[PDB]
């Protein structure tokens, strides 16, 4: 309990427990779950048709400053109707507190893409597009960022395999790097390590 | 507690003035950069002439992939095959047997020294303490068929000093 | 160094910053190796006779994220936090 | 079932923007074949271009068509852009084999593809 | 004092034996630091080291010509050492090997074979496998 | 048969094919490309070099990891040669030089190259073994090098029965002699015909014919579809490239058809023109 | 131990030598194959058989910290020598 225990501290739990059912009271058109960890960081998971307003709101409104924008990714979670998860982390400067937006999305429907509100979305959003392919409707620019020109797939879904179908290599029967379907000279041997007998008795979902 | 920087004025006495005066078309504070660029030519230069002085080291360097084996005896090996659950890049490969003893061994053991990323968790690892990463540092490759080791190639390589890898660890047993 | 006067008092009248003294070139505290063989020691673990490890078992404390509202007068509005407190120049000669 | 398309509302605007699309690929291609010092007559790079139209001809959704006019176009501005190298173009081709053909015979006598 | 050190390094010019001698090594490529002998050792080799020198300049080599036959007068390698004094060499240590020689071991090499890539004898990559799946011979008597 | 032998899946960049194939030459021209398409197929090549490993080098890496293999030779002894073919399923003769130097003339390189690695070849256990020759080198005048090349169709026919002697007409590509010969030339023309093939028809017809049995022992010429005239190509060659001694009686002399011995189509690969690959490879015009 | 093969190449300490239909000699061309010189089947009958009176004995392996863990071997066997696992080294029990 007392060494080597990290201890909580239920003076920011009880603060941000407070700030959440203020936050569910006065938006009450797009919230659907407050939820508060452990380690004392607030989760608010939001339907995504109020991006505009909710970053519009907690920009200001000086019960909250929190300028400053930080990772957006859309968290790849299958066995659901929308699978990518956008998550918005956000951060004060007066306050000393974070915010976590999970919104959540499908493959096709637009986000509101958040670049008018804040400016450091774009190329957060650049390659949010180029990685997963949440497109991002009114959003001015959208190329490619971290991939190859004559590359498609979206390769950080889970449906993208871990080698790429496409391989260089230089070939002088027309002087260039040409690309070539995979031929790998080991296997990548994967490891079955989901061992049994249920290391967390907390989390055991309800069974049938 | 803050210390912010850049907060001072030009103060309009004629001191003041004439010396920044004098600093601007008297070119005198090149003149000190050149003193302070002399001032480190007269020292005495620390390099190490280098295939007659090498450099130091410490008694817990990664090196050469070598492998141990028993005092007047024979592999110290198992294929216990922790260190293939564990390479980060998975460079080994094992393939086991055991021979007309009964004891169980190998029969192949590959490092690739590309893929190996020298972190040490295979010397962490392995329980017996078999693989040792090597104490030299000096591969100098020609081709691209040679840096695929072998278990006798690691043998041979472990066979070539122990003196060495035997000191080391004796040196240092006690921490990790 | 270990030279003459002249070429040493060039070297202090190029930068006033006691060159002789320290120099880049150790000679001293190449540190005496072969020391002896250290114990390491072990504070709040393997002391027999009360380490009941469902004591200290910190893994399993994590509890689920506790859960405000869903889908599924009142003088209030306070923030996150307080607000955090304006700094102030430190003594260790601060500007101006 | 609540869903908001890209840009069409049927596939009218759909047939609009990919003919538009084509368009500007018809006559951006003999720009790029001057530029890149190709080495691939102009109506052979047009007639792989409309292969690449043709391939995707079996879609039916209003959003997919949209977002395949997305990947159509951004690929459009990065190559009249000079973005791109001749590796990126000659990739869109084939001119290194990939040989193997349809025929089970062939796939019998090269091993396991069925 | 300025002729006292030209007094003075005109003396470890004649302290590593003379003139001839001087200028092989100093055409060998530098070092005019001559004076302790800490250690020789088999295939000629021979190990100063200084304490008047720094960190890094304290322990150094000197190889002999023909040590296995190769013509290293010029073109020294690196690990042209022996392993013992490749310990006492990175520093790894504050004794040399006359302190600790030996181990406890009969399967060292009298040789210390040093580096060989691009040699007529280099490694090989071989399958330290045998026989897969055995693959089955006909037998040898005829029919029909 | 052995195992390791037996081919696997798909092609290329480690997927191993059947043959193990000994390539002589290969430092220049049409090697090089032959090379690059067992590489392409992915095999295990065996080079001899005489010369410089830099050469070799620059050639290396177009095979994959331990695939291609290196060892050097002579045009005196057996003792290489047959430490060349110790292990070897095919191998082909690629091998001359188009002008006389001191220790070899036209002579000897076509005589005495031949007859030892024939020799050697029937001897120590090899198949399917490809030779090339120049197109109608004859008993007939005018060129030294022809007649030294049909020298050694003779020995190659009579010795080691089973072979593929072939032959291509002048082919051009990115190293061409004699296309490079005409852009780089100081000229004048006669009525000479002559047919060009581009050199990757002819080295995926001698890898077809390198991977395909029963059809050996019939000997092959290669066919230029067009075969027009030297002095028209030369207009087309300098109109192309923007601007207005063996080897030169060779180019003028002649370059005719063959109907005794089949060709391209006999194997099944398609011929490409010289006009489309021209317009591909004729760079280095002025800027 | 290396055996007269008809290839004439080295054997290794385990049965992979070549046949005469194996390329892979000839990727052995000019390169000497390096093979381990010292085994490891031979060198146990160099080792004595150690005799010690006790019924179960311990074994470490030369040193603590440095070999192989401790393993508590039995020997009760009539005619059979006890054999840690690790080690290989035998043992036998002094009435
Ligand atoms: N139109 C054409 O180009 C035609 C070409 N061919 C054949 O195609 C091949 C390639 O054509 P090309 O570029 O003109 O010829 P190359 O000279 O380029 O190719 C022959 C190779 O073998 C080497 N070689 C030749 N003779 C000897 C020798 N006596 N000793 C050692 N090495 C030798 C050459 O030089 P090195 O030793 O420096 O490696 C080179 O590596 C040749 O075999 C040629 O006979 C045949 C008919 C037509
Ligand atoms: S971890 Fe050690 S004992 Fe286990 S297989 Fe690897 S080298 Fe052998
Ligand atoms: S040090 Fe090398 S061999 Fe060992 S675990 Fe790391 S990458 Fe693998
Ligand atoms: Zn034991």
């Amino acid at each position: 309990t007392r060494p080597t225990v990290r201890p909580r501290n239920d003076v920011a739990h009880k603060q941000l427990s407070a700030f959440g059912e203020y936050v569910a009271e006065i938006l009450p058109k797009y919230v659907q779950q407050v939820q508060v960890s452990c380690f004392s960081e607030l989760e608010i998971c939001i339907h995504p048709d109020g991006v505009i307003p909710v970053l519009t709101f907690l920009r200001d409104h000086s019960n909250a400053q929190f300028k400053s924008l930080a990772d957006l990714t859309a968290v790849d979670i299958p066995t659901r109707q929308n699978r990518f998860e956008i998550v918005y982390n956000l951060l004060s400067l007066r306050f000393n507190s974070r915010i976590r937006v999970k919104t959540y999305t499908d493959e096709l429907t637009p986000v509101e893409s958040s670049v008018s509100v804040y400016k450091a979305a774009n190329w957060y959003e650049r390659e949010i597009w180029d990685m997963f392919g949440v497109f991002f409707a009114n959003h001015p620019d959208l190329r490619r960022i971290l991939t190859d020109y004559g590359f498609e797939g979206h390769p950080f879904r889970k449906d993208f395999p871990l080698s790429g179908y496409v391989e260089l290599r230089y070939d002088d029967e027309v002087k260039r790097v040409v690309a070539e379907p995979v031929e790998l000279a080991q296997e990548f041997r994967k490891f079955d390590l989901n061992s049994p007998w249920e290391a967390f008795p907390a989390y055991r979902q309800p069974p049938e | 507690t803050y210390k912010y920087v850049n907060l001072r004025e030009p103060s309009m006495d004629m001191k003041s003035v004439t010396d920044r005066a004098a600093q601007t078309l008297l070119w005198t504070e090149l003149i000190r950069g050149l003193g302070m660029t002399l001032s480190y030519l007269f020292r005495e230069p620390a390099t190490i002439n280098y295939p007659f002085e090498k450099g130091p080291l410490s008694p817990r360097f990664r090196g050469e992939h070598a492998l141990r084996r028993y005092p007047s005896g024979e592999e110290r090996c198992i294929a216990c095959k922790l260190c293939e659950a564990v390479c980060p890049a998975q460079a080994i490969t094992i393939e086991a047997e055991p021979r007309a003893d009964g004891s169980r061994r190998t029969t192949r053991y590959d490092i690739d020294m590309t893929k190996c990323i020298y972190c040490g968790f295979c010397q962490e690892a392995c329980p017996v303490d078999a693989i040792v990463e090597g104490p030299n540092f000096e591969f100098s490759t020609e081709t691209h068929e040679e840096l695929l080791y072998n278990k006798e190639k690691l043998l041979n390589n472990g066979d070539k000093w122990e003196a060495e890898i035997a000191a080391n660890i004796q040196a240092d047993y006690l921490y990790r | 160094a270990s030279a003459t006067r002249l070429i040493q008092g060039l070297r202090n009248w190029a930068s006033g910053r006691d060159l002789q003294a320290k120099l880049q070139l150790r000679y001293q505290e190449i540190s005496k190796r072969t020391q002896p063989p250290p114990k390491l020691p072990v504070g709040p673990s393997h002391r027999l006779s009360n380490n009941y490890y469902c004591a200290r078992d910190g893994r399993r404390e994590a509890m689920p994220p506790s859960i405000v509202m869903s889908s599924q007068s009142e003088k209030k509005a306070v923030s996150p936090a307080p607000p955090i407190k304006r700094w102030e120049l430190s003594q260790d000669e601060p500007y101006l | 079932t609540s869903v908001k398309p890209i840009f069409s509302r049927d596939m009218n605007e759909a047939k609009r923007r990919v003919r538009e699309l084509y368009r500007a690929w018809y006559r951006e291609v003999p720009n790029t074949v001057h530029l890149f010092q190709l080495d691939i007559s102009v109506k052979q790079g047009r007639d792989k271009v409309r292969e690449m139209f043709k391939k995707n001809a079996h879609v039916t959704d209003p959003r997919v068509v949209d977002l395949l006019v997305i990947k159509g176009k951004m690929e459009l501005e990065e190559t009249i852009n000079v973005w791109k190298q001749r590796t990126h173009v000659m990739r869109f081709f084939h001119e290194t084999e990939a040989p193997r053909p349809k025929d089970f015979l062939s796939k019998f006598y090269v091993g396991h593809d069925p | 004092e300025l002729l006292q050190v030209l007094k003075r390094g005109l003396q470890q010019v004649s302290g590593h034996g003379g003139l001839r001698g001087y200028l092989r090594v100093l055409f060998r490529a530098n070092d005019v630091r001559v004076g302790t002998l800490v250690g020789e050792d088999k295939y000629g080799n021979k190990y100063y080291e200084d304490n008047k020198q720094f960190f890094g300049r304290h322990r150094w080599v000197i190889y002999t010509t023909e040590m296995n036959g190769k013509n290293t007068f010029w073109d020294v390698d690196g690990s042209m050492v022996p392993p013992e004094w490749h310990r006492w060499l990175h520093c790894m240590t504050d004794d040399p090997p006359t302190v600790k020689p030996p181990t406890a071991r009969k399967f060292i090499w009298t040789n210390h074979k040093f580096n060989l890539s691009g040699t007529p004898q280099q490694y090989v990559p071989y399958s330290t496998t045998r026989k897969k799946i055995q693959e089955w011979v006909p037998p040898s008597t005829p029919y029909k | 048969l052995h195992h390791a032998v037996i081919p696997h899946g798909k092609g290329g960049r480690s997927s191993v094919s059947g043959i193990v194939a000994t390539v002589f030459g290969a430092t220049g021209f049409l090697g090089r490309y032959l090379v690059n398409h067992l590489g392409r197929m992915g095999s295990q090549v065996i080079v001899p070099y005489r010369c410089e490993p830099y050469d070799t080098m620059h050639l290396r890496p177009m095979g994959d990891l331990g695939q291609i293999i290196f060892m050097d030779w002579n045009g005196r002894d057996k003792d290489s040669i047959r430490r060349a073919v110790e292990h070897s399923n095919v191998v082909i003769n690629l091998v001359g030089r188009e002008w006389e130097t001191k220790n070899f003339d036209f002579e000897d390189v076509f005589v005495k190259i031949p007859q030892a690695i024939a020799q050697v070849s029937k001897e120590a256990g090899v198949e399917k073994f490809i030779h090339i020759s120049h197109l109608n080198a004859d008993i007939k005048s005018s060129s030294k090098y022809l007649r030294n090349k049909a020298v050694g169709e003779k020995e190659v026919r009579e010795t080691f029965p089973e072979a593929t002697i072939i032959k291509p007409a002048d082919i051009f590509g990115r190293e061409d002699r004699f296309l490079n010969y005409f852009a780089n030339i100081r000229s004048l023309g006669k009525k000479t015909v002559k047919q060009p093939v581009y050199i990757v028809d002819v080295t995926k017809g001698i890898i077809n014919a390198i991977k395909d049995p029963d059809a050996r022992g019939k000997t092959f010429a290669f066919v230029g579809p067009n075969r027009y005239l030297l002095f028209d190509l030369v207009q087309y060659v300098f109109a192309v490239a923007h601007r207005p001694r063996d080897k030169v009686e060779r180019i003028h002399t002649t370059d005719r058809t063959l109907p005794h011995l089949p060709g391209l189509e006999d194997l099944g690969v398609q011929a490409t023109p010289l006009e489309l690959k021209a317009i591909e490879v004729l760079r280095r015009h002025r800027t | 131990g290396v055996r007269t093969s008809p290839t004439g190449e080295k054997v290794t300490h385990t049965g992979q030598v070549y046949d005469d239909e194996d390329y892979r000699r000839v990727r052995f061309v000019g390169r000497q194959k390096e093979v381990n010189e010292n085994f490891a089947i031979d060198l146990i009958a160099e080792q004595p058989v150690s005799q010690v009176g006790s019924r179960v004995i311990s074994c470490d392996g030369g040193g603590g910290a440095l070999g192989h863990p401790r393993v508590y071997i039995n020997l009760d066997k009539e005619t059979k020598t006890g054999t840690c696992g690790y080690c290989g080294l035998q043992f036998r029990q002094q009435h």
